[PDB]
């Protein structure tokens, strides 16, 4: 759980 | 003022 | 209206002594806020997640709940603690 | 959310949108699992109401996400609609999701986790932008 495939960029 | 979201 | 894309916003935690001099005795133990950092939660994103990252993994700490009726970004917006409500999801999990 | 930004594409694939029978987004909730969707006990949730999970412009028709149907409503028995305090419901999916790229499940933390006023996190949704 909780490691998106396609990474967030903030 | 407070508020439901 | 609601906008098109999905949108997402950082904010810092607060502790609930801190939170309640905007929100007074309305701040529960089951109740934990974030913003007031020129961000905010509003109308249509209740239920939705507050997650931060622990770990290397991002785990759910609140629930979008409620906060000011005009969602001021210097206000605290106010989330359900997910960590006071975890029990009942794990039983409820098991036992259905 | 206000003063926010476009999140990238399937970068949240646990958010997903709860929307009414005539396609109206009421409220977002969280996968934990294939079956299970975690949002506020104050959205209301009936069996009639669909999850829709893998959506990032619910303005596009060339999307594939999945409508997923509710089965059960688990309203915890602790909250208060008073004081709205212990808002949380659990939603059984008639169907199970399909976990892919873009669709996957949110970590829980465990009850004595603890997470620090200052800490930054992040928070996602389709809410208004502008009141």
């Amino acid at each position: 759980c909780g490691v998106p495939a396609i990474q967030p960029v903030l | 003022t407070p508020g439901v979201y | 209206n609601t906008p098109d894309r999905l949108q997402q916003a950082s904010l810092p935690l607060l502790s609930n002594t801190n939170c309640k001099k905007y929100w007074g005795t309305k701040i529960k133990d089951a109740m934990i806020c974030a913003g007031a950092s020129g961000v905010s939660s509003c109308m249509g994103d209740s239920g939705g997640p507050l997650v931060c990252k622990k770990n290397g993994a991002w785990t759910l700490v609140g629930i979008v709940s409620w906060g000011s009726s005009t969602c001021s970004t210097s206000t605290p917006g106010v989330y359900a603690r997910v960590t006071a409500l975890v029990n009942w999801v794990q039983q409820t999990l098991a036992a259905n | 959310i206000v003063n926010g930004e476009e999140a990238v594409p399937g970068s949240w694939p646990w958010q997903v949108s709860l929307q009414d029978k005539t396609g109206f987004h009421f409220c977002g909730g969280s996968l934990i699992n294939e079956n299970w969707v975690v949002t506020a006990a104050h959205c209301g949730v009936t069996t009639s109401d669909v999850v829709v999970a893998g959506e990032f412009d619910q303005g596009s028709s060339s999307e594939k996400i999945q409508k997923l149907k509710i089965a059960k409503v688990f309203k915890n028995s602790k909250y208060n609609s008073l004081t709205i305090n212990n808002d949380i419901t659990l939603l059984k999916l008639s169907t199970a999701a399909s976990f892919s790229q873009t669709v996957s499940a949110v970590c829980l933390p465990s009850a004595s986790d603890d997470f620090a006023a200052g800490t930054t996190c992040v928070t996602t949704g389709w809410g208004l932008t502008r009141y």
